[PDB]
RNA sequence: GCUCAACGGAUAAAAGGUACUCCGGGGAUAACAGGCUGAUACCGCCCAAGAGUUCAUAUCGACGGCGGUGUUUGGCACCU
RNA sequence: UCCUCCUAAAGAGUAACGGAGGAGCACGAAGGUUGGCUAAUCCUGGUCGGACAUCAGGAGGUUAGUGCAAUGGCAUAAGCC
RNA sequence: GGUUCUCCCCGAAAGCUAUUUAGGUAGCGCCUCGUGAAUUCAUCUCCGGGGGUAGAGCACUGUUUCGGCAAGGGGGUCACUUACCAACCCGAUGCAAACUGCGAAUACCGGAGAAUGUUAUCACGGGAGACACACGGCGGGUGCUAACGUCCGUCGUGAAGAGGGAAACAACCCAGACCGCCAGCUAAGGUCCCAAAGUCAUGGUUAAGUGGGAAACGAUGUGGGAAGGCCCAGAC
RNA sequence: GCCUGGCGGCCGUAGCGCGGUGGUCCCACCUGACCCCAUGCCGAACUCAGAAGUGAAACGCCGUAGCGCCGAUGGUAGUGUGGGGUCUCCCCAUGCGAGAGUAGGGAACUGCCAGGCA
């Protein structure tokens, strides 16, 4: 499709287990990971869930 | 005077919808002690002596509201 | 002092006091006194405030009471350990939200109702303001 | 009579209304008649003084907008609980 | 009044039959006529019917509204149901006592061959 | 066939004193003192019916309300 | 020890020497089935009879009833013969 | 109370139930090792589902104020009167953990789909430890919406996590330490000196060392905005 | 095409109230009841044998907005996630978004079988 870049930016220590599971599903491991994921509504929902800490490039 | 002395083990309220147990007659799909708002829809076998609903053989569990007084029934789609 | 004639239950949970008041309009009288903050309001306070304005106007006009002490407040004795059941009711209170109208008056001039409500506010613990009947 | 200048809103909801009220304005709705209802915004400072007069709810207002001249009548008002402010106004076409 | 009481009487069986899911022979009795019809398990479509308001049956009796006419109508229903092939119907009294004219019709059908 | 009701039921079968006391432990738990709190107590202030012949505030001040201290009676059991 | 409600945060579960009440039974019919029936309360009229007994009619439509505390149910009646 | 050499990997709990039990012990919940197994398990999108909490409301159960009509009761004669009170009903106005003719957001159960995750899921077997928790946020009971009080639900941290900030300061904010570098970029927080980095730029406000503790209430402190009475034919 | 009866779908926009209207057929009243059957007494109900008479009651249909009922748009309350403040309570970004009330709607719709009337 078009794909998009997702960077973790902030840390996940005092975050909720659901948010940590969202990060795991997105595949982000540390700060500044900059992973690439296909742009689909499910990925958009995952991004929106933790938008307060992730940064999107497109 | 006097406190504590509260009953224990209020059992259960809701045990599933759709093909959650499915197989055989099951023993859920009912709020025990309820009767009202949970009636047998014919598709599932009637209540037990303690007002417990259960299935016939198989199928999905569905809830509907129909008939006078707008009472809610539980039916099962045979498959 | 005002309190219910009979009580379905003699003790009640503490509960919280959140949100805005429901009755915020001058309905019965022509002038009203309405709260701006939140807090408790005891029967003794209501009674003293009532006397304030009632004697301020002596014999003139009519006065309404919008609030009413509904929930009881308990308190255990002085030298008593914690626990051993809940305390005993000591007085009745009314929970009031900001914007709640407390008292109203009809048959008095504005220039006198203002002073009567000033005197009543002096007694009341929560801060209040003067409002007019106006229209819808 | 009374003439009130209004602008058509472009974003509706709790946050938008709160921002409008922070900007010394307030939303209102014009409905009734046969046309579809439309939401507008008015200025609090000018509308409050005009509403203070008891004729505002008596005679027919004139909601002047970009060339429509709807001349509606005031139907309902929602005010702030504990201060002299206006939260919302419902107008019915007449 | 009387009709409402009859419906109240008949409701329980009326819907117990649908819970069991079976074709039901429903009979409606009036002082002047009598009707019977076979209702499908879903309760929406009629498979067979017969009464004393038609030219046939009613033109070959003394007076519609007696046990003889009830027996004639029962014979008609039984024969037509057999023609259609439907069998194993559940008779319902529809709030009437089973001993009166409704005793006939039912007796006539079961002797005709309908599996009461 | 058990009010084994201390109701998962130490025996079929069972009460007290120790200031003459003793052992193993505990600040996991009280008494003295410290700590937190400030209901109560002490001090201050707000309104002002009234007393003061007249006159609210020279001096007091009802019905009510808001604070300060850590200072009595209390609460907690954080240290020993 | 057991049962009902709230606390209990709209699945279940959830503590305090928290807030309120009950149980340690009863029935050989108060069980089964068939047939049938529908309440409280008020108003009008009528000997004893009246605020209230019984009778007739009309309002009302479950505010009645359930072997027993509370909750949830029950007109199809789980209520009455 | 004490329990003696080294390194590597993983890594808890202070809960439920029972207990002549409460600082003990047992089963389960949680940890580790081994074997086996299905697309199992987690996040997101869509679809189906029950609810009665927040909120709201007053038809019901209770309570509450005003107004109207008006049974009934009562003072004052022997059959009238009423400066008396008041049921039901109607209109308006509030309140409820043990009220509901309404009703979310979340959470939970089930189904389908993509991606991602060292199977993260389940079953069996060997070994355990643990059942004194603490504080902070949110929802509550109790207490005085007092306590570094106490008792629950859920999340985070400490316990068992070093480092940077809050002065000092387990439990607060940022952030998870394999080892070395006299290397670069950042987070919270900061840039006059102590002490690393703006005596940076533009537009305002404060005169109080306010900043750098504390309320009801009081006041021609001072900045800003929208209106009113009065008016140079003479205003204060 | 209508009108009527029976069995259903749906479960108040489907109800109630007020006015009008219907008898060829159907329906209900309606006559008698030594019998089948029955009344805690009563052909009131149930039941049987009929068709002299009437649409009065009941029932069906039509009109009517008095009540019941349904009900937007907008605003408000609440709330998940993230952040903040004088923090017993609130605010900001974002997502969800009531209840009540207002305008308004509203005198149901529909399937099968049978009969009267073309
Ligand atoms: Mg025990
Ligand atoms: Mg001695
Ligand atoms: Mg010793
Ligand atoms: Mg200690
Ligand atoms: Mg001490
Ligand atoms: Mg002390
Ligand atoms: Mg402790
Ligand atoms: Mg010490
Ligand atoms: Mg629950
Ligand atoms: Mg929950
Ligand atoms: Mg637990
Ligand atoms: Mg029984
Ligand atoms: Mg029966
Ligand atoms: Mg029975
Ligand atoms: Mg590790
Ligand atoms: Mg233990
Ligand atoms: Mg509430
Ligand atoms: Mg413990
Ligand atoms: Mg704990
Ligand atoms: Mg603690
Ligand atoms: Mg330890
Ligand atoms: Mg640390
Ligand atoms: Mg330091
Ligand atoms: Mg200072």
């Amino acid at each position: 499709a078009k794909t998009i870049k997702i960077t973790q930016t902030r840390s996940a220590i005092g975050r909720l287990p659901k948010h940590k599971a969202t990060l795991l599903g997105l595949g982000l491991r540390r700060i500044g990971h900059t992973v690439e994921r296909e742009d689909t509504p499910a990925i958009r929902g995952m991004i929106n869930a933790v938008s307060f800490m992730v940064k999107v490039e497109e | 005077g006097g406190s504590t002395r509260n009953g224990r083990d209020s059992e259960a309220k809701r045990l599933g919808v759709k093909r959650f147990g499915g197989e055989s007659v099951l023993a859920g799909s009912i709020i025990v002690r309820q009767r009202g708002t949970k009636f047998h829809a014919g598709a599932n076998v009637g209540c037990g002596r303690d007002h417990t609903l259960f299935a016939k053989a198989d199928g999905k569990v569905k809830f509907e509201v129909k008939g006078p007084k707008n009472r809610k029934f539980i039916s099962i789609e045979a498959e | 002092m005002l309190q219910p004639k009979r009580t379905k239950f003699r003790k009640m949970h503490k509960g919280r006091n959140r949100g805005l008041a429901q009755g915020t309009d001058v309905s019965f009288g022509s002038f009203g006194l309405k709260a701006v903050g939140r807090g408790r309001l005891t029967a003794r306070q209501i009674e003293a405030a009532r006397r304030a304005m009632t004697r301020a106007v002596k014999r003139q006009g009519k006065i309404w009471i919008r609030v009413f002490p509904d929930k009881p407040i308990t308190e255990k004795p002085l030298a008593v350990r914690m626990g051993k059941g809940k305390g005993n009711v000591e007085y009745w209170v009314a929970l009031i939200q900001p914007g709640k109208v407390l008292y109203e008056m009809d048959g008095v001039p504005e220039e006198l109702a203002r002073e009567a409500f000033k005197l009543a506010a002096a007694k009341l613990p929560i801060k209040t303001t003067f409002v007019t009947k106006t229209v819808m | 009579m009374f003439t009130i200048n209004a602008e058509v809103r472009k974003e509706q909801g709790k946050g938008a209304s709160r921002r409008l009220r922070a900007a010394n304005k307030f939303p209102a709705i014009i409905y009734g008649g046969k046309e579809a209802p439309l939401a507008i915004e008015l200025d609090h400072d000018k509308v409050m003084n005009m509403q203070a007069k008891a004729e505002f709810y008596s005679e027919v207002l004139t909601i002047v907008v970009d060339g429509k001249e709807i001349k509606v009548k005031a139907q309902d008002v929602q005010r702030h609980p504990y201060k002299p402010k206006l939260q919302h106004i419902d107008f019915v076409r007449a | 009044d009387k009709k409402s009481a009859r419906i109240r009487r008949a409701t329980r069986a009326r819907r117990k039959l649908q819970e069991l899911g079976a074709t039901r022979l429903v009979v409606h009795r009036t002082p002047r006529h009598i009707y019977a019809q076979v209702i499908a398990p879903n309760g929406s479509e009629v498979l067979v019917a017969a009464s004393t308001v038609e030219k046939a049956i009613a033109e070959q009796l003394k007076y519609t509204g007696n046990k003889d006419a009830a027996a004639a109508v029962g014979k008609a229903v039984a024969e037509r149901a057999l023609e259609k092939g439907i069998k194993d119907v559940s008779f319902d009294r529809s709030g009437f006592q089973y001993h009166g004219r409704v005793q006939a019709l039912a007796d006539a059908a079961r002797e005709a061959g309908l599996q009461f």
